[PDB]
């Protein structure tokens, strides 16, 4: 009953904090690049050098259907339109939970879930796509849990999305 | 005697013991080779010297005087020109020439074919198009046919049956080919490859400012090389190469780039250079030759006329070329080809199913809020 | 004064003209050497009178009899100045006479027969499992057929359940030999290539080739000391069958019937003619082997000896002597008019193979919805 | 200056039929050629004696008079003589020996199969063998869990995990399985059963015949070392008549059946036979002892020193390979064609599928027998 | 009177005693030279006492400002009897003193480091493909997993994603399927290095020998087709020979990781196959035909019975026996004194095993949620 | 469609028997080509024999998982078998037609039809997996007779009588 919205609720602010965490500090790829192979972390926006001679140099980054790919990775629309589908499931849920009446908002509010989830594979698909589309001429494709806990995000994002629709079924019912 | 050489990369080179000794075993490679080996065929002492103009030998035809080679031997300051030199109307009347002992001519040279990386062309690459939607029309037939026959039994039976092993040829048919694309990795040259393969195509050519290319183009009537001229003309001002080290450095960073239209001298001086990456010659255009050259009055013309007529047919020039041109290499994979790792698959080459999946499974989300709506 | 050419007509020089004698003659010529004569007589002004080669041949030093033949025989031996006649160049033409320039660039060429592409039909879709299994498949679709009926009508089962499994072991063991198989077609027609240049023809040990005993080839192999063609002289001295033969076109007619494993090494425009003939059995790979020219004849003390270099320069400098090339072997040729007609080589799986499955996958349906016609009006009865 | 030597050799032969270039330079081979060369150093006289005697040379005990070569070179007929002599005791101790241009030894000889085409091990070759059983010991383990799981509680998430890791594990095992048979199929390896003299005596399975009487034969039985004592007592009990009179009548038995009827015999001659017309011999190396071949004069004179000297200038200089080279492996032209060819592709035959088969139709015959067995008894 | 025998110190003929001084005089050494020595004084019959060379050098003939070395220099000097010790026939040591019998045969050798590859468990299973693509396979199954589960509780979109899964997962196995097969037919394709030609065309190997000694001079005055090709690719030295003795060029070949090849000596060779380590082998056959000698004066009366009592002892075996129990009996090394490895091709359960584990572990989970099922059912 | 099905099935299995005894009775079993020099011999099991060539006349036969097949081949048990249980089948039907109070025996000879169907479908596998084992040679083989063909419709008009046959027992007895 309750236990289970209150369960869904905490899923749906986990997720919204996993979420700006990720698209928060750049932490995402680690590359033996060059600021020579020398270890960098790179992100989305911004890239700099953990280590080196260049210490607090930090620079900018960027980047028919390659050109479309390449367009869609360097404006990066999938993470933000994922963002804004979330925030949107997020204040339909809190309009679901203090609007008791409304019946078709739960059931919006799976879509949007589900949707969520459909974003977020999307966008780490391309994101792959992306950043391996480059072979050029070890152990470049390194990780530092970024995607994992982005794996976090997608399975508790679709466990809410599951209970939200099997508790539209239990609230059909008891009508 | 004396002999005047022009410095080049193909013919001679300074030794790295440059304190070795001053004089005649200064130099190494084929033009000083080839000087030693008409010496000793003959019989004549012979030193070595170089000009100090730096030029080729061409008529300025306003101040009328010859500079180069040419003008020194033109200037009576030399007699011996072992330096190779392309035979010129021009430079006839002026000079008499030796038979030719190399045959060059313009040739193409293109950039590093790699492995092709497409997003969504890589899952395309096995079967065809046609095929493609030729399976899409059976699928649509067995549909309709499936919903004549609803309207157990021993039709429903006989369809799935020849529907199974109709996909199952499918299937194998396609993992054959994509074994057999895996396991060869034969590399396909580009478009590139001919005259007229030249002509069609969209890759922009650049070549030299001035010399025998430019020469050569300056008037034509073959109505293909004029739409070659015409391609130039109106391309980008950046096809122009005031030195062949910025054309290089230019054709090396694109994969299609400003392709060179020159002779086959460097072409197959860079196939086995340091940076082996490029060893392409493609079609070969026109007809050139390199000579010895003798002013006039000198009896010395006759002698060298058959001695390297000698020399080229019983064969030493070439021992030469093979030996200072091929054997000499940094790499041994520009003379027989090799293999490479395999490796893995990535992504990129079956990154198209994963779309088409993806996006099957939206479109089906869509349609079901449509059918929720309308009903 | 006047002045008379030798020429020697083999092909296509010196051919003869369409009406014969209807001609008065010397203006009854086409073909690449009298054009260029005409046109070098043309740009320095003499007499092009054409005259006829004695015995038909090139010349060849005789030192025995101290002897001389062919147009530099004629040409030695007083009354001739300019043989138009494109001829190699050996040590004693120039001992005894000089050429000016060459005027084209040509060397051996390494042929081998073109191979010819028939997909066929529905051959090709029952071809990667022989003939035999085929129907074996079919007997056991109907044996498995026969006995899920009966255990069907007779009797969930565990009787069925092990009969469905077995099926599908078969079904999975069988297909998975087709695909191992036809990857092995695949596979095996895929890495193979065509042969090329000199050294790959030396591994290549079935294909066989050989050249003619009349000629500079023979000469020059047996005396090169390249290692590569040291073996190739090495090969061709340990020769079994009649590898040899004495003219071109009794080896030609012979490469022309077997057609699939030959090399003749014959020269650059006489295998360019052959490319350009209506039989068009042959493909060109590879380069030159050797550097050897042609040129032009004068006698020693001439006045036509420097005007000939100044004209046959210009010939090379102008590139008319290309427009010639072009013009009497490409143009003329009724053979590979379009020479790019197969360039793509978009080596797939195309339609022309595989649409064995589809025909029996439409002869299927038909035969299904035939009989469901038959059942249909069966009900209708 | 006469020379002698053996007619009855694989290094001599007639020119032609007849009166082909007659005269001293006549013969062509490797024999007479090392003869030309090392006499074209010191400069003797060549010549031809090529007189024969039935043998190639032997002391028999009760008549104590040589025959062959070296019974011409005792008692004086020629003073050099070039043959192919496997140096021992009892001709050393009568007359002397030069250096060995050449190595020697046993070597086994083998039939090279062409393929191999079996019925169930066809079927059970790919993939292994103790696979097999573990996928069956799987599809029983999963068989009973699903059952235990639908008696314990009537689908759900289990029975949706059960058929998603079996179609998971169905998937990789025929892709396995796929990519095995399909690099068996494209290419393929050789390397025979028989690897070793020590795994030749090993197996126990192929037989062995070294010959009636000659070299061989007296090496097995005066062996020492137990490896050849295991070999000989191997050869003792020998029942399909193995002692081979003649070498023609071994290589001629062994080239027509390959599963037994093994011969031995010294490197040359198996060599030789490796470059003859029916082109099917298989060799794996190493040999069981250490002969030469060399020349011999008799006693003591100045042309022992000449010769010796000549022949091992000759050894050193890069000549007498090149002679045993090129005659050795250009007079035989099924070595030419290298390594194996590729332009084998055939198709999958009914003998190598047929094992499914059968195990198709035996699994259906007795479905249907137990099928009919318990409707008959249950009820 | 009493013999002086002359030996260099070397590890495949003379042993350096560990107990050394306890046991000195003629018990100094053991080893194939000084028990070879051993037989022939018991053959012959006299006093050998033993003694090492002062330069400690093998030596040469060569023609050079006087002041010759080795024991032919020293047994041109008068003050020796006989010498046995390994040593190389050459024309330059023939010229002043003679040799007896070539007991031993050589070859060059070309070295390999062992192929040695490890078959992984887990990590072999998710090899032909990409932990990405793994990734991308349980993301896929999840998201049709559910949107399959909120059409079912919705309510043909079921029936269209349940054929773009199926074409989603046909296409997943026929890549895999493809992937794996290239793989291992490549793995298949692969040739190992034998006899030279191979060298010569592989082109990717570095072989090397000393930059002086008779392989040097064998190389320089090389005249064999492919082996001058070796020499002319050999004289580009690219990475030069990089090789200062024998011990330099066996380490360099060891940390090369196979990427480098030694053309030494056949005995070197078969004596480094068992004492070092077992990470090389021998392949092919010999390059050349030379054998050893022992030391003789030219004209003293020790010439002929060592020459008839070293070829009696090479005729008996009992050389061959003593040679193989001192290369195989005090060997650090498995390589022949055991079974070695037989090539089947095939699998050995060694990268399915991962799939198997996976597989167990997939069927536990399923009976662990069944059980939670069932206690859920007890409530 | 009874008494016609009948006379269907009966006839049926008089054309099986013909067939048994045609291919029993076979001497061109397969087309093979070789010598009795490659020229074409009608190979025969129980008499090889030629057609063309000088010995025209005179004539003789051909002869753990490999001893058992080549046993059970050259004692060819698959033509007794075959025919074994296709007469026990067509005395069963003629019974049946001759007394019809029994049920029973018109499955029991749609079980014989069957087993004959299995017999006669692993004497083909065995024999074609016997005579396709020539790996030595060749270039033109197969070619086969019309024995394959005749034994081919004996097997497909054996199981079309036994489905037909089961299908009426159970029709038969549920209106019993
Ligand atoms: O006889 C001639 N032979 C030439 C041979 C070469 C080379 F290929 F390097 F060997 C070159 N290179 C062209 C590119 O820049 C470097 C010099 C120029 C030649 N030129 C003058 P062009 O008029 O500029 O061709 C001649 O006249
Ligand atoms: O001056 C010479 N010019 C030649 C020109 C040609 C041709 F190609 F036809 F133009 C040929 N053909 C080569 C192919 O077979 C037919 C004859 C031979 C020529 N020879 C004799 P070869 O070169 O000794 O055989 C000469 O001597
Ligand atoms: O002097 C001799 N030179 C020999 C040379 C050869 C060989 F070179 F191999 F041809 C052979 N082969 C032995 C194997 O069968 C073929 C002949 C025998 C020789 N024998 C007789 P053995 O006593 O049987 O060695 C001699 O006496
Ligand atoms: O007489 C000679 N006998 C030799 C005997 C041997 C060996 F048997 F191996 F001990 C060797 N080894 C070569 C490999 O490295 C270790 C020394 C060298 C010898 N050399 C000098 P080479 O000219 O370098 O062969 C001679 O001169």
């Amino acid at each position: 009953r309750g236990v289970q919205m209150l369960l869904t609720t905490v899923g749906a602010f986990a997720a919204f904090s996993l979420m700006t965490i990720a698209v928060g500090t750049d932490y995402w790829l680690y590359s033996r690049g060059v600021c020579e192979e020398v270890m960098t972390h790179s992100g989305l926006w911004r890239t700099c050098c953990l280590e080196g001679n260049f210490k607090g140099l930090c620079k900018q980054i960027d980047h028919t259907a390659e050109y479309f790919l390449r367009a869609v990775r360097a404006s990066s629309i999938f993470p933000i339109l994922s963002v804004i589908l979330l925030f949107m499931g997020g204040l339909c849920i809190a309009a679901s939970e203090f609007y008791k009446t409304r019946h078709n908002i739960i059931l919006s509010a799976g879509i949007f879930f589900v949707s969520a989830g459909l974003s977020n594979i999307i966008g780490i698909i391309v994101y792959i796509s992306a950043n391996a589309g480059d072979p050029s001429k070890k152990n470049s494709y390194s990780y530092g849990w970024s995607f994992y806990f982005g794996a976090l995000s997608f399975i508790i994002a679709e466990m809410v999305g599951v209970l939200a629709v099997h508790m539209f079924i239990d609230r059909h019912k008891q009508l | 005697v004396v002999v005047t050489t022009i410095m080049e990369s193909p013919y001679v080179m300074y030794k790295k013991n440059h304190e070795m000794f001053e004089g005649n075993d200064k130099y190494e490679g084929y033009c000083v080779d080839l000087a030693s080996e008409i010496a000793k065929h003959i019989g004549i002492k012979y030193k070595i010297a170089i000009v100090p103009d730096g030029k080729y030998g061409a008529r300025d035809a306003d101040t009328k005087i010859w500079n180069g080679m040419v003008g020194e031997l033109v200037y009576g300051k030399a007699e011996i020109a072992i330096a190779p030199l392309t035979i010129t109307l021009v430079r006839e009347e002026v000079i008499d020439f030796s038979k030719p002992f190399m045959s060059l001519g313009i040739s193409i040279m293109i950039k590093k074919p790699q492995k092709s990386k497409p997003g969504v062309f890589s899952f395309l690459d096995p079967l065809a198009y046609e095929i493609w939607m030729c399976i899409v029309f059976a699928y649509i037939g067995v549909s309709v046919v499936l919903f004549l026959v609803s309207r157990r039994s021993l039709s429903g039976r006989i369809v799935g049956g020849v529907w199974w092993f109709f996909t199952l040829i499918i299937i194998s048919s396609y993992t054959a080919n994509l074994a057999a694309f895996l396991t060869v990795e034969r590399m396909v040259s580009p478009i590139e490859s001919a005259e007229d393969l030249a002509k069609q195509t969209e890759i922009a050519y650049g070549t030299l400012d001035s010399g025998s290319t430019k020469e050569f183009f300056r008037r034509s009537k073959i109505a293909v090389y004029e739409k070659m001229w015409t391609y130039m003309r109106s391309a980008e001002p950046s096809v122009f190469t005031r030195t062949t080290a910025e054309g290089v450095a230019r054709v090396r960073k694109s994969k299609g780039k400003f392709a060179f239209l020159l002779e086959s001298t460097m072409n197959e001086y860079t196939e086995q250079r340091k940076p082996c990456d490029t060893m392409k010659v493609g079609g070969n255009l026109d007809s050139k030759g390199y000579g010895v050259a003798t002013p006039k009055g000198s009896s010395l013309r006759t002698p060298v006329n058959l001695a390297v007529l000698k020399l080229s047919e019983a064969g030493v020039l070439d021992k030469l070329k093979n030996k200072w041109w091929y054997d000499k290499g940094e790499c041994g994979p520009k003379d027989s080809g090799s293999k490479d790792k395999t490796s893995a698959l990535s992504l990129s080459n079956v990154a198209g199913v994963f779309y088409i999946l993806v996006g099957g499974l939206g479109l089906a989300m869509l349609v079901a809020l449509i059918e929720f709506c309308y009903k």
